[PDB]
């Protein structure tokens, strides 16, 4: 288990926490393996491109690992792994100097099957995470990646349903924003 | 340090079709203990790798039997009997033999399915962002095969191009067709200013475009 996101200042640094392999990537592209470390005897081992960007720091009182990335730059700005082969939930590292905005969230009603939306706007940094009635909901569903505008993301899902199910059998859009600790559950009513 | 390809970046195929994704090492992975230490890994959209292969042809657990790795000793195999709609992703090649472990470029998996048209539905702002001064009217283009689409939007009769944010969907793992969305955003205090707003989508199902429009005053 790793944090959601961390918007690290560029020039800053940044300690993430979790045989404990690190794997990085950048959104949209491949992976690369940072080095594998060792709590039994912090024998910590890093690939050369990274040896002098992070530090493979373990803890036993905590029984967490830890790597620490140095002056970030967009170039590290990423998605990084820790996995144990138990991969980790991952922590998207967003190294930019804007600051926390948390989503406004809209719920989109219309006007055999039904169609609503929720529309997740003005948030900074990614990701957020959306589910329908808290995960119940989950075979019509369309979730579309976020589009950077004006330094600020916006998102959308959909969820298409029988159409004699809705109003009557309610339909709540749940959104969380780790970057702010923030979470909606809008519930789409009738206009 | 070992250099790890996958020839092809994307490989179509017939759902319940079989179909292979290769890949090199530039090095032997073959240890003298026996074992070819080269593994395969799946990713989702939004989601972290899994395991498919180990130790070059181990199925991992929990893992359908439809898949199956082999290969000598730098040229492997992935091969994906029937394959499902919830087969497609991106499938990596990863050698852990020597230090610094290395991965495969990745080859997406693209299932070829029926062209179909899309479902449009349009939805005018909320009354919530209208409180705040803002006003998205937001366009679903979606359940479309091929995912090319174009999306054209009208306020009160005149193509509008500005303003506008269009997503598409990684290819659906359900029903493997694609969708997109697209947003209109005004300022509340032009919204307020014109009646009409419509969503065209014209899609290759159709020279005949789809039409979704309301009008605020409706």
């Amino acid at each position: 288990q790793q944090p959601g996101a961390e918007l690290v200042k560029p020039g800053a640094s940044v300690k993430l926490s979790c045989w404990i392999n690190w794997v990085k990537q950048r959104p949209g592209q491949g992976l690369e393996w940072i080095g594998n470390v060792y709590p039994g005897s912090s024998s910590t081992n890093y690939n050369e491109k990274f040896k002098n960007k992070a530090t493979l720091t373990v803890d036993t009182s905590s029984s967490t690992a830890y790597m620490q990335l140095s002056s970030l730059t967009s170039d590290d700005s990423a998605f990084y792994y820790c996995v144990r082969p138990y991969w980790g939930q991952g922590t998207l590292v967003t190294v930019s100097a804007a600051k926390t905005t948390a989503p406004s969230v809209y719920p989109l009603a219309p006007v055999s099957s039904v169609t609503l939306g929720c529309l997740v706007k003005g948030y900074f940094p990614e990701p957020v995470t959306l589910t329908w009635n808290s995960g119940s909901l989950s075979s019509g569903v369309h979730t579309f990646p976020a589009v950077l505008q004006s330094d600020l993301y916006t998102l959308s899902s959909s969820v298409t349903v029988t159409s004699s199910t809705w109003p009557s059998q309610s339909i709540t859009c749940n959104v969380a924003h780790p970057a702010s600790s923030t979470k909606v559950d809008k519930k789409i009513e009738p206009r | 340090e070992i250099v790890m390809t996958q020839a092809a970046p994307s490989v179509p195929v017939t759902p319940g079709e079989s179909v292979s994704i290769s890949c090199r090492s530039s090095k032997s992975l073959l240890h003298s203990n026996g074992n070819t230490y080269l593994n395969w890994f799946l990713q989702r959209p939004g989601q972290s790798p899994q395991l498919l292969i180990y130790r070059m042809s181990n199925l991992a657990s929990g893992v359908p039997d439809r898949f199956s790795g082999s290969g000598s000793e730098t040229a492997f195999t992935l091969r994906t009997s029937r394959v499902e709609a919830e087969d497609v992703g991106v499938y990596y090649c990863m050698q852990h033999l020597e230090y610094p472990f290395t991965f495969g470029s990745g080859t997406k998996l693209e299932l070829k399915r029926a062209d179909a048209a899309p479902t449009v539905s349009i939805f005018p702002p909320s009354s919530e962002q209208l409180t705040s001064g803002g006003a998205s009217v937001v366009c679903f283009l979606n359940n479309f095969y091929p995912k090319d689409i174009n999306v054209k939007w009208k306020i009160d009769g005149s193509e509008r191009q500005n303003g506008v944010l269009n997503s598409w969907t990684d290819q659906d793992s359900k029903d493997s067709t694609y969708s997109m969305s697209s947003t209109l955003t005004l300022t509340k205090d032009e919204y307020e200013r014109h009646n009409s707003y419509t969503c065209e989508a014209t899609h290759k199902t159709s020279t005949s475009p789809i039409v979704k429009s309301f009008n605020r005053n409706e």
